[PDB]
């Protein structure tokens, strides 16, 4: 029993691991950045060289 | 900071969009369409009274390919418009309205002594809808195929103004595939239920006739408006089912493509095959159609080709380097495509030639209206606005002094 | 500290905290002018010495100085709280001019020395209180009546239907079938009585003509109400006729389309892709939205109406009335929201053009 | 490549968000508000 409850366990781990996988990815679909700042904004903040 | 008080109404064949400028979007879209009784304008405005079957109403349309066939209809369009749905007195806003190139410069006078005579708006101006169709993407170099209900045409634009002279004009339009869509209904037998009458779902299977009743209270309507509901519905059948194919129409592809499913308001339902991929066909080669297909009838290719030979050399290579495909019939599945294929092919790919993308509902049909808001809030253009003390003699002399 | 969820209603003004559950705050939204100036909670008491006049026409602001009133009320009365120390999230009717939601932003920042502010649109809270990506909203409010449809959160202000007919002009429509009942209600605190009939008694009827015809057939419908001058009245076929109005303006005399009608125009006007998840995703908000069995005919009436093969499905929270609110509270809770404020120096800077820029 | 004129997007770095975002180049919209544009480019991937 302690070996079937083992194997079963590291069943729903492992799809339980795989569905916060596809929701972290999900998440990651939006646009993560919409603003900036303001002091990085009007300051020219960097150069293309 | 230069916005002013403008409002951009654009009336083209089939909806007029009224909004404010600087507003990404129209604020409202309510059909051409206006409701009639007996007396003089007794009347119906927009989605909403227009639709309420009534004891024999008849619905017409005081507009006509983008020219205003009933100045009065007009007026009162225009004034439920500001009464309702922008909800301001005209008296302080400025406005500048679309004409279609081709439409007549006495209809411009006599539209601006309505505007400036009766509704006595502080300000005026005047810009093509295919100008202000360009005018929404930012091309100065553009060609312009618009393509409503009632009419399809291919206007090219540089410098902002249009090669007055470089107009094509093609019937083939949004009416022309509602009519092959008519015929296809009666051919293979639909009975077009209106959805006002329907008061019960008793739904059928696949292509069995769908049981229903007709409401009691219902009253006698006037053919015309019965004759425009359910050309709304067949305008929503164009939407839905007809697919325009990539190629040259072909019957064994057409065939082996899988069929799509359209039900009607009454519960009939129906699943269509190649005829769908056929039907847009007829405006790509108006031959293979009944009674519409004489060799004077132009196709979309045939018709940006003329559009852009009638013009010369000197700005030729900028229309080549954007095609702007706006108004209703591009909303055809796969028109845009099959139209980009159909030019590299008619027009010599030689040279730069470039499409320029545009796709959703909100870009095609009021891409009229975004170069309006566009040049509405635009700095340098608040000098251009015909003033009413200018008006005066404006009016007249100066709405085509000052409105090219 | 805390953000300002403000909701200004077309006749009930409600406010709160954001990430409160429910408005704390709830007053009509009633200014009068002495035959000194003041609102609802204590104007409806001193009607004896006032002439009551509302802001807020069909959602729309109708004047800003009585809407300045409005608001000092609301901050300074009812929630106590420095305008000068909370943001301020706004509420406005869909299809409001530019003109009103710069003035809007000018009467914050200006009078009320707001740091930030936001407006945003009644019925896209409304869906965030559903909690739905994409969704059609059926809002009837105070005043006015609105069909909104909502793709990925954003408002297709095209498809957007006004239809000018909701609580109040449907409790005017009950107080003449309650003269016709035999009844007499005709001053402001009689109105007033009326309105608590109507909150108390009506439904949406699952069929009308059935329903005459039980009427007819049954006195069951009758129930008895209790006046604030001691006598008692019994209601019966009123519960469900004045309802009715929704679906059949013509009850009303109006001449426009009906509640279910007109969501059929609005998901109509939309694009034919989307019509099937707007289906699926159909929320009713609004005051005058609220009342019972109104979900299950609007259910009916749209199954019939609307293409047999596509799933509708009619989303109703028991508390919908406020989901106006609860959607501000929600977006006004939100760390990615934070983002979206009008500051001080935006305002300053931009003006009240700056509305447009960020806060639609 | 063609030598389009106007679509100079390029390499940038913000300084809160401090982060390589990609081809962005800067506009000023309606009053007066300087934002950057993007683009979805190929090289998305390799900013890791
Ligand atoms: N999905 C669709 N695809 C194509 N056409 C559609 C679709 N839905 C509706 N239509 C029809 O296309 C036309 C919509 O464009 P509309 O007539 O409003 O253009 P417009 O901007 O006024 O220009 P024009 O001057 O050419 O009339 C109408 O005929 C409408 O019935």
């Amino acid at each position: 029993a302690v070996m079937t409850a083992v194997r079963a366990w590291e069943f729903w781990n492992l799809k339980t691991l795989q569905e916060r996988e596809a929701r972290l990815r999900l998440e990651q679909e939006e646009a993560e950045l919409l603003t900036y700042t303001r002091e990085d904004a009007y300051s020219m903040e960097y150069v293309y060289e | 900071g230069d916005e002013v008080g403008a409002l951009v109404f654009d009336i083209g064949s089939y909806t007029v969009r009224a909004g404010y400028a600087g507003e990404d979007c129209p604020k409202v879209d309510f059909p051409t369409a206006i409701g009639m009784v007996v007396e003089g304008p007794t009347y119906y405005i927009d989605t909403n009274a227009l639709r309420v079957p009534r004891e024999n109403m008849e619905a017409i349309s005081p507009l006509k390919n983008g020219m205003v066939e009933d100045w009065d209809s007009f007026q009162a369009i225009l004034d439920h418009t500001y009464k309702m749905h922008v909800k301001s007195e005209a008296s302080l806003h400025p406005v500048l309205m679309s004409e279609a190139p081709w439409n007549t410069r006495a209809k411009r006078e006599k539209l601006t002594e309505l505007m400036f005579e009766h509704y006595n708006i502080p300000a005026f101006f005047l810009c093509k809808t295919a100008v202000l169709t360009a005018f929404a993407n930012g091309r100065s170099t553009g060609l312009i195929l618009d393509s409503g209900a009632t009419h399809t045409t291919a206007i090219p634009v540089h410098d902002g103004y249009v090669l007055q002279q470089g107009i094509v004009k093609s019937p083939l339009a949004g009416d022309f595939i509602t009519m092959q869509c008519r015929e296809l209904f009666q051919e293979m037998n639909i009975e077009l239920v209106p959805p006002y009458m329907i008061a019960s779902k008793e739904a059928v299977r696949e292509g069995s006739p769908a049981n229903w009743k007709r409401k009691e209270k219902l009253p006698q309507v006037t053919r015309s408006w019965h004759n425009y509901m359910c050309n709304c519905v067949i305008q929503d059948f164009q939407a839905s089912v007809l697919q325009v194919s990539d190629s040259t129409y072909d019957e064994q592809v057409a065939a082996q493509m899988p069929t799509v499913h359209y039900e009607f308001p009454n519960g009939y339902n129906c699943d269509f095959g190649a005829e769908r991929l056929k039907i847009p066909e007829g405006l790509f080669d108006p031959s293979n159609v009944k009674g519409l297909s004489g060799n004077t009838m132009l196709g979309v290719s045939h018709v940006v080709t003329t559009s852009v030979g009638m013009c010369d050399i000197d700005i030729r290579p900028g229309l080549y380097g954007s095609v702007i495909v706006a108004g209703g019939n591009t909303l055809i599945q796969s028109f845009t495509d099959r139209l980009n294929r159909e030019l590299s092919q008619k027009t010599p790919p030689s040279m730069r030639l470039k499409l320029i993308a545009n796709n959703t509902t909100v870009e095609r049909r009021f891409s009229s209206w975004i170069g309006g808001s566009i040049l509405a809030s635009l700095g340098t253009f608040q000098q251009m606005w015909i003033s009413k003390q200018e008006y005066e003699e404006g009016g007249k002399q100066c709405v085509e002094r000052k409105c090219p | 500290i805390a953000a300002l969820v403000v909701d200004n209603g077309s006749g009930m003004c409600k406010a709160g905290f954001a990430g409160d559950d429910a408005p704390r705050a709830v007053f009509p939204s009633i200014v009068g002018r002495p035959r000194d100036s003041y609102v609802g909670d204590e104007a409806q008491s001193k009607r004896g010495i006032l002439t009551l006049k509302y802001p807020i026409e069909h959602g729309i602001v109708t004047n800003w100085d009585d809407m300045e009133k409005i608001w000092h009320h609301t901050f300074y009365n009812e929630l106590r709280v420095a305008p000068e120390e909370h943001p301020v999230l706004l509420t406005e009717a869909p299809l409001n001019p530019k003109a009103n939601r710069e003035k809007m932003t000018q009467i914050m920042f200006e009078t009320f020395n707001t740091p930030a502010m936001y407006v945003a649109i009644q019925a896209v809270l409304s869906l965030y209180a559903s909690g739905r990506t994409t969704g059609i909203v059926m809002d009837s409010g105070d005043g006015v009546t609105h069909t909104v449809p909502i793709y990925e959160g954003y408002a297709l202000p095209h498809a957007i239907l006004r239809l000018d007919l909701a609580g109040r002009d449907l409790t005017d429509y009950l107080m003449k079938i309650l003269t016709e009942r035999g009844y007499s209600f005709t001053t402001t605190a009689e109105r007033e009585i009326v309105r608590d009939i109507k909150e108390k008694l009506c439904y949406v009827a699952l069929d009308f003509e059935q329903e005459m015809a039980t009427a007819a057939s049954s006195s069951s419908l009758e129930k008895s109400y209790e006046l604030p001058d001691g006598q008692v009245i019994t209601i019966g076929n009123e519960r469900f006729r004045c309802p009715e109005a929704l679906f059949q303006p013509s009850f009303l005399g109006m001449e426009s389309c009906g509640i279910h009608e007109t969501t059929f125009n609005s998901i109509m006007k939309c694009d034919v892709d989307i019509r099937k998840d707007l289906y699926a995703n159909t929320v009713l908000s609004g005051g005058t939205t609220m009342y019972p069995g109104i979900a299950d005919r609007m259910q009916k009436e749209i199954t019939a109406l609307a293409p047999s093969t596509m799933k509708i499905k009619i989303i109703a929270p028991p508390e919908r009335k406020y989901s106006v609110w609860i959607g501000g509270s929600i977006l006004a809770s939100l760390s990615t929201f934070q983002q979206m404020w009008i500051s001080k120096q935006e305002y300053d800077e931009s003006g009240p053009s700056i509305v447009h820029r960020k806060c639609f | 490549g063609l030598g389009d004129v106007r679509y100079r997007y390029c390499l940038t770095t913000l300084t809160v968000p401090q982060r390589c975002i990609g081809f962005a180049r800067r506009r000023v919209g309606r009053g007066g508000r300087v934002l950057l544009d993007r683009a979805h480019s190929d090289y998305d991937s390799v900013f890791h």
